[PDB]
Formats: structure tokens, C-alpha cells, sequence
């Protein structure tokens, strides 16, 4: 029906997590296949990002967002998609600070903005 | 005894059908009574006190509850006002009658007995109430606006007897003392008509936040010593003097609902049994 | 009593339009001030409108029950005859409530509590117009 | 210790379970009053076989286990050295009183309040006592309802409802007579009471055996004034007494 | 393969249960509407609502419901005649029938046979009737004593009736004025059914005292009766008697009173002489029914007695009933 | 926790189904026996195979016999005071007392109560000792009773007519035990007293109704006035009983 409270924020982490760790190994030159088995038991070992997430199912509206900004980043750029899905994943994968520490995400959202100005000037 | 044949059983039944549809209508009496929430079966809910309109929403099935629910619309259309008090009333004089049935007096006694209450009631009401002029236009004005302001609108049998209950407590008192020179099975009788009477100030004080047995108990001793100004003013939050706050109503109010409901009583307790035809 | 319908009564229907009006806030508690949290609404068909305000939520909110249905009608009153301050609403409607149905446990009835809020009002807009400052 | 399997229940069900088990006691002993009572089959543990309908027997050897029942057992065994006669009256009474307490409960009176209405009838009542002496056969009960009942007028406060079940169950002794005869009770009742008032002012009893007719005086029954003093106060003694008790607590054994 | 797929058949031990079953339930059923203080009952058809009403007469009550047991519908159809024939006792025929079968199934029980019950009610009967030949009344001179005899059984039909508060061949406003139809409809029959036994009180100016009276002294000559017969008949008449005795005692019974001190007065009273005493519903006692004016027709009674005599007569000749494959 | 640890008392209904079924089951007990022809009845002690036994004498069968309920013990006591100081009837006070009792349970569903109707049964006793002193014996005391209830006010006539029932069940169990029709020699000796013939009486011989005078049967007075009131006082005990209190066991 609905959820609310912490479950929501530990939730959409396992969500867009789950969805990095999937194309954790679609990544460079010796990226390693994908096995999807189609309804009618046919089977796809394709190896690109965009093309996993496509044919994939989810529940989760945090995993249809990550994969609709995906989609965004290939009309703009036909590369390094990939790299946005994981790094978001392991991104939120830091669970340690957001709950079990009881930060507010406007602390953590703080911290990731200025990060955020601090990684455009290093580059 | 043996009791084999259980025919009360269906006077168990009639009783706790019309007592349902009371316990309902009575948080909404007086200008303070609770509201009431109706959901129509397409969907739409909407919220209302007015204890006429409760039971045309309600879909009674049952005969004895459709019965209250037909007197009700009876008050309507001869005096147009006290819908809800009247349903009260037969909601706990049938209450009553579940107590002087399991002592075994049988439903006709009691039917010609609450006739005598009702006789000796109206008297009572009749002598303390107020005369007043029909062609006096200023009274008629006063009485009408005074009772319009406790309607919606507050913007915008000649004689009168003061609200607030005053009406059931005087009946309720003096009956009590009638019934000690009656002999037989109408003294208790009538004095359950009595008590059944003081169901109205006390839902009227529980209305108001006031303690229900206080209320009603503190105006039996005001009515023995005084008169029938004494009765619940809700405009306030406590007792007080009636006639002074100018809250009043007519007596064909009280009179009538005596009357219909109790020959709805009478008309509910000569129930023997229903037969379902085709 | 026989009928063609269902009825309930007692003090659990006042709990049951209670938590109703609670739930209704919580859904539009964090969101409220310039640094409230965004929430997503899920439609019927699948899209996802994500938003902070509250008066935007409550249009788009759709919980079927009557006590939360009061409270959407009572955010178009707030919205046409200002426009701003329906979150406060909801959320200061719902503690009322939560706050008045503990008292209805301790024997308090809604008619005093009712008599107790309209009157509490009254000062607070006469405490408010003493302590103003004009433009 | 012993914490486990313990009693715990209070309030209105705790009150009404107490009630439930002094009714229990009295309705045993409505029937055994007066000379048409009927009698009671008692059996030894010894395996002997007694009947009689004396009330001091009945609840000497009625070893009820309940504890509100002990405490009416222990209130008769000081009234056969003050009384003698009237103690199924005592517990006729005491259960008819907490039977009119249960309406009242229901009405939302304490139980302390109804204990202080109670106290301040019984006074009215002890006052208009001396206005196998006074005149047995219910007479007495019958004209010291009347004076509550209008005394009950003149009580603004919530004793005024407990006033008035004080004369109601005044009424049950003499109804019980007639009960017990084979007569309607409540026609019987207020035939009599309509008599002490319309047909003449001095009291007048219930013939419960077929007499030529009532008005004891003339048939020679008459109870002793410190026996329906101490009747009716041992009553309201014990009616106060089980009242005040909202909570029984025995420890299990687990 | 005897009797399936629809067909029955009830044997000796059942249908002589099923026979009085379903006549004494139709006894039981509107027992409660005889006499001035009658039990109301509603009448709801299944399946629709607007045919809710209530009523205490007793013929209107047989006539809307509907029977399948054929031996309750001979009982209903022999009252229905009475209320189309005589206009009075349509009551007290399905009672005094039913009351009759009610003993006679515990005579059964005695392993008393139906034919040895037979003979015992059928010189009951003629006892009985005779008792009524005997104290009936007519008035051939004095026309105000007749026509105050004509007010009497006029009030006595009109009684737990919708108008109980206010010379030759017998072929707007309140009731006081003689406000919609359903009041006119009830007026014209309960009034029709007045005409007619008056008319039949003109075509036979015999009269006997109602109230309990009549229904008693004929019980006491069946138990005078019982004093000269053989052996079993005496103990069928015996309950031939007491179903008439049940009569006064359903109509106390209804009306609150002690049934069993005002009827077991009366035996008393016509046991010794006093073959007027009878039930006075006003003040709950026995008085003299010439003086308080209660009395009725001498065919109404006659046709009572012998109408549930023929009736109840009829299920005890039945022994097994036979049902075939509906259609 | 009102009654334990063996301790019990019975309420209204239950100590009268308890206090009737006691009594009526010794009546049932004895009722075959009853008569001339009475049956035979076998006593087969526990444990001790060998005293197997057969009688009809209906004192023998309750001298052996246990009882636990009380109100059984009152009627089987009172039996015994018949065997040792009558020496006979004792098998007409149990019948008799019992057939009392059964119709009484039968008052008592009629919401009649147990003192009315031991007002009449005690006013029944008195017309029946007048009808044997003038004076078959159990037809001409009911013939009395149910005159009388027809001179007695009302709830009273009630009670009289089920003591004369009970006392017409005597000549009813001595003819079913001799196989006879006893509906229809029951019933002729109602008849024939009904109307004089205050001599006739049951002949188990010939199996119809004869003159006691001429056949030469007749019974002593004293037993027979011990009879009735043994069993009316022994009923009258156990209708006066309403309540049971059982003690725990020593
Ligand atoms: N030859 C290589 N050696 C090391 N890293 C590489 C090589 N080729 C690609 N990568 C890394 O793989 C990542 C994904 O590259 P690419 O496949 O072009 O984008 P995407 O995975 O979004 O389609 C880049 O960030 C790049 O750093």
C-alpha cells in the first residue's frame, strides 16, 4: 500500500543498490555477460547497461527512477552510463551514517553537495 | 414452572429493535447533540443531527423498529417539532416494560396502565403550562423567533411549557407520587412511565457536559420545591431558570408525543407473535 | 437490528477518525517549511509526481476515508481565502484530535472540549492582534 | 511470590461479580422465609440427611467458598444473639439492596456514594420504626418504605437514587411472603401499601397464612423494634461492607 | 423403492405425529387472539415489504397464511366456513379443535385407540349440547329485553375488534361519526359479522351466557356423564371436557389474569348450582353474567361445539398420510 | 470458587429434579411388584457372585438396596417404619407416595407452587379418612377427594384432583402386573362408585370386577389409614424441599 518512516530511506537503498550490483560487472573492455531468461525460456547473454535494465522488471519506484535517469544519460551521451548506476548505488550504499547513526539527509545531502563542487573543480 | 411455549421471546426482540433505533437517535437531542455520520451505499457520507432525517437514512427492516420509525413522521406532520424526543420516549418505555415483563405482569395490564399515566400526564402538563392570547401577534412573534434562534437560522393548544426536560420531570415526579394511591399492578406500572421520562433531561445533560444523574436528580427536588421553570439550559452549561432564558415550547409538543408514543407502546407490547404470509 | 447496511458506534469511532486525521499529517509533516523533504505519489497508473509542498500533496492525495476527506475539503477553503498555511492545518488539526481523544478517556466530553477550543481560538486571535506590527 | 494465577479483576466487573454471588446467597433463602417457606435438604458430609428452613441452619452449613458469601455468613452469626427471628430478613435484604445497587452502577454512582444513601435511608427508616414493638407480617417494611421514598425528595445529591432502592428493597421481605403463600407478589405488595395510605394511616401486614384477613394487630404478629432496628442496620452494614470491596486477590499455585 | 423422488408416505408412528402437529400448531398459533384482551400478530409476506399489518382477529389471521400439511389445511378450511357462514368463532372453533387433538395425543399415548376416543367425544357432544338446550334463553315477549340481548352479543362479536373502543327475514369523521379505507374495510367486516349473528339471533331468539359460562357447564355435564359409561370412554370424555375448560383459560390467560384460580372457580361455582359465573375481563374476577351483560348466540355456540368436534373427529380417523411425486 | 474439594449444594431446578427422581425412581422401583402378581425382581450383590437372589416382596427389595440421594433415603426410611411397626403396605406407601411426587413435578411446571399444593393434598387427607370410616378402599377416598375439589377454592382444587389420580394408580399398577386391561377395570370401578356400589373392587382371579363383600376379600383398617398418611407425610417432605447442601466427605 504504502511504507513511511526509515523503512522508506533503507529501502530505496536496497533498491537502487540491487540495481547497481547487477551491472557491477558490465563495466570496461573485459565486462562480464548477463543471463536473462525471457518468458517463453529463451535467453539474451547481452553485456550493455542500458539493454539489462530495459528487459528487467521492477517493483520499486526508487529502481524506475534510477533506470529513467539512466535512459536520460544515453539521449545525451552514449557512454559512461554505466558508471552513473553504480556510483549512485554505492553512493547510497552507506547506510552506516544515514540510520544506524541517526543523521538527518539534510546533513547527508549537505555533505554530498559540497562534495559534489569539490569533485567538478578536482576534475 | 415450565415455561414451554416462549411467545416473549418475540417481545424480547420487538423491545431490542425499537431500543436499538433509540440508543441511536438520542446523543443527537437538543442544540448540543452529537452529530451523526451517514454513508449513502454509492459512496458519498454526509453529517447531521437532525433526528428526522437519521431515520429515514437508517433502512429499517424490522417491523416493531419500523413502527418508531412511522410514529416519528407522525409527530412531523401534527406539531412538526420534539421528532427525536418522541422516539426516546418509547425507546425507554419499552426498556421499562423489559423489567416489568420478567416480574409477570402481562402486556395488556401494562398497556391500560401507561393509558392512565398518559391521562393523569397530560393534566399534569396542561396545569402548569402557560395560557397565552392567539390574536396577541407579539407573543407569537417573541415564541417563534426565540425558537428559530435554536434552528438553523438564527440570523434571519394555546399555551407554553418551558424545555430542557422540565416537562418529563414534573410528570416524572408527580406520576411517582400518583402511583402511591393507585392499587394493583398500575402502581409499578406507572411508575416505570415515571422513570421513562427522565431519559430526555438526562440525555440532555449528558449533551451539555453536565453529569446526567446530578442534573436530573438536583431538578427532581427544584421541581418539588418550585415549579417547572427549572430545567437544563444548554446556551449556559448548567441549570438554570427557563422561564427567564426565554426558552420555550408549545404544548402540543409534550402532549402529543406522549400520546403517539404511547399507543405505540401499547401497539408494540399487544404483539403475541408475527406470522410471515405469501 | 436488521438492516441492509452496517453500523458501528462507541469511543473507538472517534479513535478511528482520530488516527485517520493523524495519518493524513504525518504525510505532510516532514515537508513542512522551505526544508522539507520531498514525497513521491504514486498514481493510479504508474507515474510519479515528487514534491515537497503541501498544498500540492493534499490535491493529489487520495485516501478514501470520510475524517481525511474532511481535511481535503477543508484545504480548499484555506487555499481560496489566502492561498498558504494548509499544511499548519492539517497538522495542527490532527494534534486536536489526538490531544482531545485522550481527554474523552479521562471522562471529558466532546461538547467541553468543543466549548474549551472554540473559546481558546477567540483569545488567540486577541493575543495575535495585540502583538502585530504594521507594514 | 505466588504472583502467577493470581486473582485480578476490578471495577464495575469486579462489583457486579460480587453482587452476583450475595444474590446467589439471598434468592437460595427468599424462599425458606417466614412460616410458608420452603425448606432446605441438607447433607452431612458425615452422609446424614436433615430439612428444615431455619435461616441461621441454612447458611451455618451452606460452606459456600466464594468470600463475599463468607462475609454474609459471618454478619448471621451475630444476629441470632440480637436478633434471633428475622435473619433471612438480614440476607433477604442485603441481596436485595445490591440487586438495586446493580441499576445504580450502571447509572454511574460510586459504590461509596450509594453506601452513604443507604446509611442516611436506614437512619429515616430506624426513625420511623419507633413512631416450628412493631407489627410483623411486612408492616413494617412497607411503612418505612413510604418514609423514604419521600424523604428521598428532600436529598439534593446523588444519595437521592440510592434512597429510593432503599424503600424497593424494603419491599422484597413482605413480597417474598407472598411469594412463598402462593399469592401474586406485586399484586399482594401494593394492595397493602394503597391500604397503609387510602383505606387507613396505621400500618397493616400481609396475611400470609390465609387468615380471615390483614391487619396483623388483630391476627397477633408482632416483631420486636430492636429486632427490625438491628435487621435492616445489619443489612445496610453489610451492603456497605461488600461495596467498599472492589478487588480480590488470592495467589495461585503454579 | 417404495415411495422416493417426490412421493412419500408417513407411517403410523410419524403421521399420527405429522396429523396432530400440524393442527395443533394452527391452534397454538392464533390461540392468543381469543377473547377482549387478544394478542395482536404482523403479517409480512416473504420476498416484499409493503405487505406489512397487524391485526388480532383471528379468521383474518387463517386466511393469509398458507398450509401445506393437509391436516391443518382441513382444520383452517372448517374455520374459514364459520367465518363466511356464521361470522363468529372462527377462534374458538380452531382452538376448541386443537385443544381437543392436544389430549388426544396423550390418550394415544395410553395406547388408547382413536375409535375408542370417537365414541367417548360423540356422547360428550350430545351432553354438551344438551347443557346449552337446557340453560339457552329466548325472549318471545318483552322487545326491549330482546333488543338489550341484541346490544350484549353485538359488543361481545365487536370485541378485540378495530371498533371496540366506540323484523322479519335476516337477509372524514371518526368512528363516533358514523379517514382513509383500510379503517372503512375493518369496519364492514367486523360489523358484517355482527349482522350476521344477530341476524341469526332474530331467526332464533335463544341465548346463552358467553364469558366462560357456557363453555363451562357443558364440561360439567361430559363429567357428569363420565360417572355412567363403560370402561375407556370415560377417561376420552374426560379430555373432552378439559378442552373446553381450556377455552376461559386462554381467554384469562391473555388478559393477565390467574387462569388457574378463575377457572378452577368456576367448577366450583357450576359444580354447586350458579350456571350464570363466568369471566368479567373488566375487573379481573367471576361475576354473574346476566348482570354485567355478557351473553351470545345459542347457534354460534352450537356450531362451535359441533364444528370442532367434526373437525378433530376427522384427523383421528386418519391414521397414515399419503403423499405422491409433485408435479 | 463456591463449592469445592467434595462440598456441593444444588440449586431450585436441580435439587427439584433430584429430590423427585429420587423419590419416583424407588416408586418405579416397587411399582411391578405391587399385587398378588406382582414381578419377580433379581438382587445381585458386588463381589460376591454367590448371592445371587429372586423376590417380589417390595420390603426386601429396598431393606438390601443403597441409596445416596437424600430425598430417597426419606421415602425408604419411611417404608421401613411401615415393614416393622404395619408389617404390610409397604409396598403401597412407596407406589402411593411416588405417584404423589409424579404428579406434583407436574404442578410445578404449571407454575403452581409447592406449599398450594400440600394446602390440598392436606384437606384431601381429611376426606379421604371420612370416606373409609363410612366404608375398593383407594376408589372411594379418590371419589371423596374429587367431590372435594369441587368445594375448594381454586389453585387448591388442582392439587386435590392429582391426589385422588395418585390413589387411583394403585388398583391401575395391580391390574397391568396381572396383564389385564387395567384402563378399562380401572375406569368401570370410577364408574360404578361414581354412582353407589362402595363395595366393588378388582378380582385377580378371574381377571374383572367383583363385590369384595361376596368374593371375600378385605384388608384392616389401621393399615390402611397408615398407608395414605404415611405417604402423603412422606410426600409432603420431599415437595417441601426446594434445596440440597452436600457436605464434603469424612
Ligand atoms: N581500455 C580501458 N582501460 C581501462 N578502463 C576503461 C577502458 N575502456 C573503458 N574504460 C572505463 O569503462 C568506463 C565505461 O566506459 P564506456 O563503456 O565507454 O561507458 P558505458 O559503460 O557507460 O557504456 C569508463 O569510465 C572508462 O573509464
Amino acid at each position: 500500500k504504502r511504507e513511511s518512516g526509515r523503512k522508506v530511506q533503507s529501502g530505496n537503498i536496497n533498491a537502487a543498490k540491487t540495481i547497481a550490483d547487477i551491472i557491477r560487472t558490465c563495466l570496461g573492455p573485459k565486462s562480464m555477460m548477463k543471463m536473462l531468461l525471457d518468458p517463453m525460456g529463451g535467453i539474451v547473454m547481452t553485456n550493455d547497461g542500458n539493454a539489462i535494465l530495459r528487459e528487467i522488471q521492477v517493483q520499486h519506484p526508487a529502481a524506475k527512477s534510477m533506470i529513467e535517469i539512466s535512459r536520460t544519460q544515453d539521449e545525451e551521451v552514449g557512454d559512461g552510463t554505466t558508471s552513473v548506476i553504480i556510483l549512485a548505488g554505492e553512493m547510497l550504499s552507506v547506510a552506516e551514517h544515514f540510520l544506524e547513526q541517526q543523521m538527518h539527509p539534510t546533513v547527508v545531502i549537505s555533505a554530498y553537495r559540497k562534495a559534489l563542487d569539490d569533485m567538478i573543480s578536482t576534475l | 414452572y415450565q415455561d414451554r411455549d416462549k411467545p416473549a421471546q418475540i417481545r424480547f426482540s420487538n423491545i431490542s429493535a425499537a431500543k436499538a433505533v433509540a440508543d441511536a437517535i438520542r446523543t443527537s437531542l437538543g442544540p448540543k447533540g452529537m452529530d451523526k455520520m451517514i454513508q449513502d451505499g454509492k459512496g458519498d457520507v454526509t453529517i447531521t443531527n437532525d433526528g428526522a432525517t437519521i431515520l429515514k437514512q437508517m433502512q429499517v427492516l424490522h417491523p416493531a423498529a419500523r413502527m418508531l420509525v412511522e410514529l416519528s413522521k407522525a409527530q412531523d406532520i401534527e406539531a412538526g417539532d420534539g421528532t427525536t424526543s418522541v422516539v426516546i420516549i418509547a425507546g425507554s418505555l419499552l426498556d421499562s416494560c423489559t423489567k416489568l415483563l420478567q416480574k409477570g405482569i402481562h402486556p395488556t395490564i401494562i398497556s391500560e396502565s401507561f393509558q392512565k399515566a398518559l391521562e393523569k400526564g397530560i393534566e399534569i402538563l396542561t396545569d402548569m403550562s402557560r395560557p397565552v392570547e392567539l390574536s396577541d401577534r407579539e407573543t407569537l412573534l417573541n415564541s417563534a423567533t426565540t425558537s428559530l434562534n435554536s434552528k438553523v437560522v438564527s440570523q434571519y393548544k394555546r399555551a407554553l411549557i418551558a424545555g430542557g426536560g422540565a416537562p418529563e420531570i414534573e410528570l416524572a415526579l408527580r406520576l411517582t407520587e400518583y402511583s402511591r394511591t393507585l392499587s394493583g399492578m398500575e402502581s409499578y406500572c406507572v411508575r416505570a412511565f415515571a422513570d421513562a421520562m427522565e431519559v430526555i433531561p438526562s440525555t440532555l445533560a449528558e449533551n451539555a457536559g453536565l453529569n446526567p444523574i446530578s442534573t436530573v436528580t438536583e431538578l427532581r427536588n427544584r421541581h418539588a420545591q418550585g415549579e417547572k421553570t427549572a430545567g437544563i439550559n444548554v446556551r449556559k452549561g448548567g441549570i438554570s431558570n427557563i422561564l427567564e432564558e426565554l426558552v420555550v415550547q408549545p404544548l402540543l409538543v409534550s402532549v402529543s408525543a406522549l400520546t403517539l408514543a404511547t399507543e405505540t407502546v401499547r401497539s408494540i407490547l399487544k404483539i403475541d407473535d408475527v406470522v410471515n404470509t405469501r | 437490528l436488521s438492516v441492509f447496511g452496517d453500523r458501528s458506534t462507541g469511543e473507538t469511532i472517534r479513535s478511528q477518525n482520530v488516527m485517520a486525521a493523524a495519518s493524513i499529517a504525518n504525510i505532510v509533516k516532514s515537508s513542512l517549511g522551505p526544508v522539507g523533504l520531498d514525497k513521491m505519489l504514486v498514481d493510479d497508473i504508474g507515474d510519479v509526481t515528487i514534491t515537497n509542498d503541501g498544498a500540492t500533496i493534499l490535491k493529489l492525495l487520495e485516501v478514501e476515508h470520510p475524517a481525511a476527506k474532511v481535511l481535503c475539503e477543508l484545504a480548499d477553503l484555506q487555499d481560496k481565502e489566502v492561498g498558504d498555511g494548509t499544511t499548519s492545518v492539517v497538522i495542527i488539526a490532527a494534534e486536536l484530535l489526538k490531544n482531545a481523544d485522550e481527554l474523552v478517556k479521562q471522562k471529558i466530553h466532546p461538547t467541553s472540549v468543543i466549548s474549551g477550543y472554540r473559546l481558546a481560538c477567540k483569545e488567540a486571535v486577541r493575543y495575535i492582534n495585540e502583538n502585530l506590527i504594521v507594514n | 511470590k505466588d504472583q502467577d494465577r493470581k486473582s485480578r479483576l476490578m471495577g464495575l466487573e469486579a462489583l457486579k461479580s460480587h453482587i452476583m454471588a450475595a444474590k446467589a446467597v439471598a434468592n437460595t433463602m427468599r424462599t425458606s422465609l417466614g412460616p410458608n417457606g420452603l425448606d432446605k435438604m441438607m447433607v452431612d458430609k458425615d452422609g446424614d440427611v436433615t430439612v428444615t428452613n431455619d435461616g441461621a441452619t441454612i447458611l451455618s452449613m451452606m460452606d459456600v467458598d466464594h468470600q463475599i458469601a463468607k462475609l454474609m455468613v459471618e454478619l448471621s452469626k451475630s444476629q441470632d444473639d440480637e436478633i434471633g427471628d428475622g435473619t433471612t430478613g438480614v440476607v433477604v435484604l442485603a441481596g436485595a439492596l445490591l440487586e438495586e445497587a446493580e441499576q445504580l452502577l450502571d447509572r454511574g454512582i460510586h459504590p461509596i456514594r450509594i453506601a452513604d444513601g443507604y446509611e442516611q435511608a436506614a437512619r429515616v427508616a430506624i426513625e420511623h420504626l419507633d413512631k416450628k414493638v412493631v407489627y410483623g407480617g411486612g408492616a413494617a417494611e412497607i411503612s418505612c418504605a413510604l418514609a423514604v421514598s419521600q424523604e428521598a425528595d428532600k436529598c439534593p445529591t446523588l444519595e437521592q437514587y440510592a434512597m429510593r432502592a432503599f424503600a424497593d428493597a424494603l419491599e422484597v421481605i413482605p413480597m417474598a411472603l407472598s411469594e412463598n403463600s402462593g399469592m401474586n407478589p406485586i399484586q399482594t405488595m401494593t394492595e397493602v401499601r394503597a391500604r397503609q395510605v387510602k383505606e387507613m394511616n396505621p400500618a397493616l401486614g400481609i396475611d400470609c397464612l390465609h387468615k380471615g384477613t390483614n391487619d396483623m394487630k388483630q391476627q397477633h404478629v408482632i416483631e420486636t423494634l430492636i429486632g427490625k432496628k438491628q435487621q435492616i442496620s445489619l443489612a445496610t452494614q453489610m451492603v456497605r461492607m461488600i461495596l467498599k470491596i472492589d478487588d480480590i486477590r488470592k495467589p495461585g499455585e503454579s | 423403492n417404495i415411495f422416493k423422488a417426490g412421493a412419500d408416505e408417513e407411517r403410523a408412528e410419524t403421521a399420527r405425529l405429522t396429523s396432530f402437529i400440524g393442527a395443533i400448531a394452527i391452534g397454538d398459533l392464533v390461540k392468543s387472539t381469543l377473547g377482549p384482551k387478544g394478542m395482536d400478530k404482523i403479517l409480512l409476506s416473504s420476498g416484499r415489504d409493503a405487505s406489512l399489518m397487524v391485526t388480532n382477529d383471528g379468521a383474518t389471521i387463517l386466511k393469509n397464511i398458507g398450509v401445506d400439511n393437509p391436516a391443518a389445511k382441513v382444520l383452517v378450511d372448517m374455520s374459514r366456513v364459520q367465518d363466511d357462514e356464521v361470522g363468529d368463532g372462527t377462534t374458538s372453533v380452531t382452538v376448541l379443535a386443537a385443544e381437543l387433538l392436544r389430549e388426544a395425543e396423550s390418550l394415544i399415548a395410553k395406547k388408547i385407540h382413536p375409535q375408542t376416543i370417537i365414541a367417548g367425544w360423540r356422547e360428550a357432544t350430545k351432553a354438551a349440547r344438551e347443557a346449552l338446550l337446557s340453560s339457552a334463553v329466548d325472549h318471545g315477549s318483552d322487545e326491549v329485553k330482546f333488543r338489550q340481548d341484541l346490544m350484549n352479543i353485538a359488543g361481545t362479536t365487536l370485541s378485540s375488534k378495530l371498533l371496540t373502543h366506540h323484523k322479519g327475514s335476516g337477509n372524514g369523521g371518526s368512528l363516533a361519526d358514523s379517514a382513509t379505507q383500510q379503517i372503512l374495510d375493518e369496519a364492514e367486516r367486523s360489523l358484517h359479522d355482527a349482522l350476521c349473528v344477530l341476524a341469526q339471533t332474530v331467526k332464533d331468539s335463544r341465548t346463552v351466557y358467553g364469558g366462560g359460562c357456557s363453555e363451562m357447564l357443558m364440561a360439567h355435564a361430559v363429567t357428569q356423564l363420565a360417572n355412567r359409561t363403560p370402561g375407556k370412554e370415560a377417561v376420552a370424555m374426560e379430555s373432552y371436557a378439559k378442552a373446553l375448560r381450556m377455552l376461559p383459560t386462554i381467554i384469562a390467560d391473555n388478559a393477565g389474569y390467574d387462569s388457574a384460580d378463575l377457572v378452577a372457580q368456576l367448577r366450583a361455582a357450576h359444580s354447586e348450582g350458579n350456571t350464570t359465573a363466568g369471566l368479567d375481563m373488566r375487573e379481573g374476577t367471576i361475576g354473574d353474567m346476566a348482570i354485567l351483560g355478557i351473553t351470545e348466540s345459542f347457534q354460534v355456540k352450537r356450531q362451535v361445539l359441533l364444528s370442532a368436534a367434526e373437525a378433530a373427529e376427522v384427523i383421528l380417523r386418519v391414521d397414515n398420510i399419503i403423499k405422491a411425486a409433485p408435479r
